[PDB]
């Protein structure tokens, strides 16, 4: 198949309405990302984008193995102006985890002629465009488009062609829209396949307002933003879930988690308004310092370790309790334990409930009942 | 990095500054009535006091509310120093975290304004018909004497059917004096401490005006710069 | 009870005032506006 | 270094100080060739005639090379092109700030900026990675106050944040150390102190072993025996 | 539209979504032609451009296009030139903010971001302004007081600042409205309000005529004439 | 206008607005493929706004003694006016008039920055009885402005700046004026003569409308000799300023 | 400077000052249609300073054991070192002498700012005596500055030592002191001798300690001026006397 293939039209597509589990509890909760959907993963030097998207990447695997072609959803990882060596971190990263078996790797490395580098996103988008017209789910990460820019770039002045804004050709926005833009969800016209983007971007200095920053910001249907101040604070991954925004929304949260991500969203806008007088939470107000500390609270319940997805089971009854404010009496620091044993309890105890938010899916008023009583129960032992 | 925002960056220290200079002006307005509460008391306690010239719990008074500076950490110091029942949710705070079990009886709201000898005569009788304070041979107040209108000093005064109630009454008395020279402190520190802070928040603009005019610069010479290279 | 006492005796004499005659310095000496809570954490708040 | 990498098999380090002057070399001359420069003026194939020289230092499977590449930041930008490209090249970045240097925490390196990618808990040990996610944190609580400080004052900030806030300039202070080709500059003696006693120290200062011992002697000392020695000695003198 | 407004005679309304993109579009094919970049790197072309498109937008004797015209902000800057160009052409604002949707007031368009130039009582008359006026003022005092409510609770208030506020999140409420194509979305009837039915009903709650009532009752109805019967409804 | 000029009369000119004129002529010259130079805009952009501008001049009676007044608009960028045309703008003017936009949103309108703007002309023009009148309102108006952060607070207030509260307000409430409604200098000089003398400290803020449509009927019924005299005349002599503030005292005794 | 440095002649050159000559430069390179870099000037503004400064050497006796020192001047706009010439500057040259205006104003002459000003050669050009008496000043008042700053924020003990080490260190233009005088004074300042003088006494001090080695110990700064070291023999009759003034002053 040809590199430059014509985007699919208004027709044939159909909307987004199924997620991409990444397993990224601050992802799938406030930010979600649906098969079809393109995601902009921005942020500044080592703030975490590539783990994000490796984390995506590795979750599938719960889906992946079984037997329903629907459910799976195959990876493309595209490394544009990375180092060969990080490649191959990356490939022993996804064969520890197994998850090679359904991930593609195109690599233009730093040293792969420009035109290659300018050209492998493309080509990748190609090889991923075979499993959306052929009725299978995809999933493609670019890391990153910021690197294609400076190739295309390279190509242009060297071309004689005459420079813009940051002395990016005039054209870098066509480049990327009609790479991204073949992302779709297709109709049963078609196949009904996908194939999903998480575009990568490096904000210089954060730096929203830079030429591809400003364009690839445009041309996504939403942005999960990397910050390192959050980095630094433990939060992570460290999304600023404040300038992070996605537009397909709710359509694409698994139903159970859009219950319970609605308030969880709320709470956390809350926490943002008040954030101003957050190291001032003693003389504060009442409400406002419930807000404070259920927000503080809330924050930290998002953060989970590199390489470690977690299945939305296990996130739905974890926001449940940091929405309905059981974990409003646990230190800020224990957190991080109540999670790795609630998880455990629930196991051991009222596995039906996490059962049956992965099959139904969806909390029915009983599950919810149930997941009330067993959260009082574990935050009375805890 | 860009100039928007060392733009927004200079407005928030810039309305910091406005909020912080009208908070001086607000504090030195009520020191006016500060001031003469804290001499009312002060004639009246000398004038008690005379009788302790000639015949012969630690109740911890600071304010409810904070931006005093070193208000309520010099007091809690001395009480710390010196070593109960507080006056205040500040200072509550500071010995809540060293000494939970200690404290016995928490007044709140007391701190808003100047000292009436209702609140005192109330604060006392809690101390009396609750925590029974009835013969303690350890009794003293622990407050803050206004020094200066630039200083004040963490200070402790002991306190001690007539010869019963006159104890009974200078309890009264002398926590009235105490939270009326707690009140002048306090309203002091302030006025001094938010002085302060406008300064520091007129040097923070300084540096980031600075700032401002060389991203300015920059912004300029990078512009053309490009535009210089699309000339060509 | 003595500086309770005198302070119930205080409000009668500050009320006693003529209407036409009180200072606002009057209606603020009645307005305690204050709470105590007993104390490790307080067992009941109340008006003081 | 290619050559005893591949043909004699052997281990081998390589130290380039400066590489940016490559790039910026590349620049000098490409006004000349005719190129129409890029971004602040550094050339188009910056990104490739970098890679071309940055790909070649790397390990294989005929021999290890252990690179230590010191990196110009221009004006202090590390928004600069070069500086921006060269950070993706590199497994561990070590970056040097200025602002720290005026605080006279030498060696300088910016507690936060600095990025390794094998501080993970699986490489260096679930009580290391905790260790260090403490201190950044510990740090990055510091900077994020130094606002609140610089106008309101320390004494604004409740009991968790001045602990935070003290022990966060202990921690900034005890990451200096006197390095024995830097006495030729700075008189102190220089320090070597191993990763373990590192480990230890820097969480018993964050456990709070140690938040009886004031700030200046946790200056320039290594060890944190050595804290208790200069912390004696001041007490003495 | 135009052969609409010219030929067919009826007055219509063109939506361009998004005219960020014209303005971008024009600067792409400016720098590929070579024209000097201006400023940031958009167009020398792009305020005659603009006018070009805009100006054909306009009332005549046959009829009105109308335009409704989505404006991307990048990087929510108003100051660059491509906003700016477009805010001088367009003269009535609608801003629809996340923060407004957090409070659940939908269609979620900000009271006091939206602007509008015939908001004048030349225009829209004098009553209209003096309603709108109120609305504004006791909005952008609640939003003052937004801070100090945070800082302390809301007994510290004033009874008449604690009014204003009370007045203020009734009006916010008040103007949330349920719309007919989003009837299936959640199934409220959607109704739709005229403009005198709605000066006439936001007149009667600042009067405070209608404060008797309670917060939920004012949401999501279509007039004074239906929050008093939803308030009936309530307490009955 | 030059012919108006020349020819002796006197013109008014209203570029609205010359920020579009610098863009037209940055246009003009990028494709012209003219060397641009700050802000894309070409080199003598000074030259461009200064030779529009003063051509503005009061000619002698030698040359005809005619007149054209220049008043260019500039529409800043969020109020920035360190950008380049706004900059140079700024230099050509004699003065200038800042109209804020935190001014307008809270409905000062005309939303006039008293702070800002500056006329380092006109003083020598103005009409004689509103120089009298508002020598001091430009003090109070500054007063003002800085005491008006402090409107919140309450009894607490300093009596002493309780006087600057109240006739800043006062006088902000005055100096706004609905649009298409200018109001001759004889209508003028009475209302900053109630206001600056703080005879309308006894009315409420909301009603400060009703006495500057009131108060202008008291005048030209009761007093019309003095507003008559203020404008034929062109001054407020002392006995006229004596009927000013009996007339001012009248209605507020009425009011 | 070169032809002394190489026919085994000391030379010193002052370039007053580089930033003029980059501005020449970029005049220059821009005219000749040279496309602009930072700070709009060449990308080799680099070149012009190293290809400069990089011949300031030391030689070995093969070559004739002569030398070149280069003292150059770069002004900073604000007081801002993070501009692209100065940062080219100090990356070329081994070190920096920083000038502050805050400073200068406060009389403070010269405004030697010892947090960023330092020497990368040191102790090994420093004259022996001075080295073995000044142990880590340096440290101390870059230190000092940050305990100051914070201050503003038994600390005292190190601020005091500080701002008395920084009034030592004042002098008056054209009046320069060898260094058998500056040994003497600079121990009483690390040693902290003088925290029991007040800080408006410090300029009597050091004239008159001048005057008391110079008016009675002969013996020790003809030893410092011949020897250039100091036995712990001389260190010791120099403690002694700082001790014995000291509690005299
Ligand atoms: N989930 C996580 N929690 C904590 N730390 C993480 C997590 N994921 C990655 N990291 C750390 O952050 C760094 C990862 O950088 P990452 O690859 O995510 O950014 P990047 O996209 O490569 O940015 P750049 O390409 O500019 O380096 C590594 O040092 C890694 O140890
Ligand atoms: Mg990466």
């Amino acid at each position: 198949s040809r590199a430059q293939v014509k985007a699919p039209g208004i027709l044939p597509r159909r909307s987004v309405h199924e997620p991409v589990q990444t397993g990224l509890k601050a992802v799938d909760a406030l930010v979600p990302i649906g098969r079809g959907q393109r995601e902009l993963i921005i942020g500044d030097r080592q703030t975490g984008k590539t783990a994000v998207a490796l984390d995506t990447i590795l979750n599938q695997k719960r889906w992946n193995n079984g037997s329903d072609e629907s459910k799976k959803l195959y990876c493309v990882y595209v490394a544009v102006g990375q180092k060969r060596s990080t490649v191959a971190q990356l490939v022993q990263t996804l064969e520890q985890h197994d998850a090679m078996k359904y991930s593609i790797i195109v690599a233009a490395t730093a040293s792969e002629a420009a035109p290659l580098q300018y050209l492998a996103p493309f080509t990748a988008a190609s090889i991923g465009e075979w499993f959306r017209d052929n009725g299978k789910h995809a999933l493609i990460v670019y890391d990153d488009l910021s690197k294609q820019a400076v190739a295309y770039r390279q190509l242009s002045l060297l071309l004689r062609r005459p420079p813009g804004r940051e002395a990016y050709p005039g054209d870098v926005f066509y480049l990327h829209s009609r790479l991204l833009e073949r992302a779709a969800k297709l109709s049963e016209k078609e196949g009904s396949g996908s194939l999903t983007a998480l575009p990568v971007i490096e904000t210089q200095g954060g730096d929203v307002s830079a030429y591809i920053p400003t364009n690839v910001i445009s041309i996504t249907d939403g942005q999960i933003f990397l910050e390192a101040e959050l980095f630094y604070k433990g939060i992570r991954p460290a999304i600023n879930v404040g300038l992070s925004v996605s537009r397909v929304g709710s359509a694409a949260q698994v139903k159970a988690l859009k219950q319970v991500a609605g308030s969880l969203k709320l709470f956390l806008a809350q926490y943002r308004e008040v954030a101003a007088f957050a190291q001032f939470g003693s003389d504060l107000d009442a409400s406002t310092k419930q807000t404070l500390v259920r927000g503080e609270r809330l924050t930290q319940l998002l953060k989970q370790n590199q390489y470690s997805p977690l299945a939305t089971e296990e996130q739905v009854p974890l926001i449940y309790a940091g929405v309905n404010g059981h974990l409003d009496g646990i230190e800020l620091s224990r957190i991080g334990e109540f999670e790795s044993s609630f998880l455990s309890y629930l196991k051991s105890n009222h596995n039906e409930l996490l059962t049956e938010i992965r099959e139904k899916g969806e909390l029915s008023k009983e599950l919810l009942a149930s997941l009330k009583s067993a959260t009082e129960s574990f935050v009375a032992t805890f | 990095a860009t100039l928007k925002e060392v733009e927004m960056r200079l407005k928030s220290i810039k309305n910091i500054e406005k909020i912080t200079k009208t908070m001086k002006i607000v504090a030195s307005t009520r020191l006016s009535k500060a001031e003469k509460a804290k001499i009312s008391a002060k004639k009246m306690d000398e004038a008690e006091q005379l009788f302790y010239k000639n015949a012969e719990l630690i109740v911890a008074i600071t304010s409810d509310k904070g931006l005093c500076g070193s208000i309520h950490s010099q007091l809690a110091k001395a009480v710390r120093r010196h070593l109960i029942v507080t006056i205040g949710d500040k200072i509550k705070m500071q010995l809540l975290r060293t000494h939970p079990n200690n404290i016995k009886l928490s007044i709140n709201g007391i701190g808003k304004d100047a000292p009436t000898f209702q609140e005192s005569a109330l604060i006392a009788d809690k101390l009396l018909s609750v925590m029974k304070a009835g013969t303690y041979p350890k009794i003293s107040i622990f407050y803050n004497d206004p020094v200066s209108s630039l200083s004040f000093e963490p200070s402790e005064k002991p306190i001690f059917n007539v010869p019963r109630d006159l104890f009974e009454y200078t309890l009264a008395n002398q926590m009235l004096t105490a939270m009326a020279q707690g009140y002048a402190a306090e309203i002091s520190a302030r006025r001094n401490a938010m002085d302060n802070a406008s300064k520091n928040a007129g040097d923070m603009i300084n540096r980031y005006s600075i700032l401002y005019n060389r991203t300015r610069q920059a912004v300029i010479t990078n512009e053309l710069v490009d535009i210089i290279t699309g000339a060509s | 009870s003595y500086a309770a006492y005198l302070n119930v005796a205080a409000q009668a004499i500050r009320s006693s005032l003529k209407t036409e005659l009180q200072t606002a310095s009057v209606l603020n000496r009645s307005q305690t506006d204050a709470f105590y809570t007993q104390y490790a954490s307080e067992p009941t708040p109340i008006t003081k | 270094a290619e050559y005893f990498r591949d043909e004699e098999g052997q281990d081998v380090l390589l130290f380039i100080d400066n590489i940016f002057r490559f790039t910026q070399a590349g620049s000098e001359v490409s006004a000349l060739l005719g190129r129409i420069p890029s971004a602040v003026g550094y050339q188009p194939t910056l990104a490739t005639d970098m890679g071309l020289l940055q790909e070649r230092i790397t390990t294989t499977k005929k021999g290890s090379v252990t690179s230590v590449q010191a990196v110009y930041v221009p004006a202090d930008d590390l928004t600069d092109p070069a500086p921006a490209t060269t950070f993706a090249h590199l497994d561990a970045t070590t970056v040097l700030s200025r602002g720290i240097s005026e605080l006279g925490i030498y060696p300088a390196v910016d507690p936060l900026d600095s990025k390794s990618r094998l501080l993970d808990a699986a490489v260096v040990g679930q009580e290391h990675y905790d260790v260090a996610s403490k201190v950044q944190e510990t740090l990055q609580t510091y900077k994020s106050l130094q606002d609140i400080i610089a106008i309101l004052g320390m004494d604004e900030l409740s009991e968790q944040d001045k602990l935070t806030v003290e022990r966060a300039r202990k921690i900034q202070r005890f990451l200096s150390q006197p390095f024995a080709v830097a006495e030729v500059f700075t008189g102190i003696p220089g320090k070597l102190v191993r990763l373990k006693d590192t480990v230890a120290s820097f969480k018993a200062v964050l456990e709070g072993k140690y938040d009886n011992i004031p700030e200046h002697a946790f200056y320039m000392v290594g060890g944190i025996e050595d804290v208790v020695a200069k912390a004696e000695k001041l007490a003495a003198e």
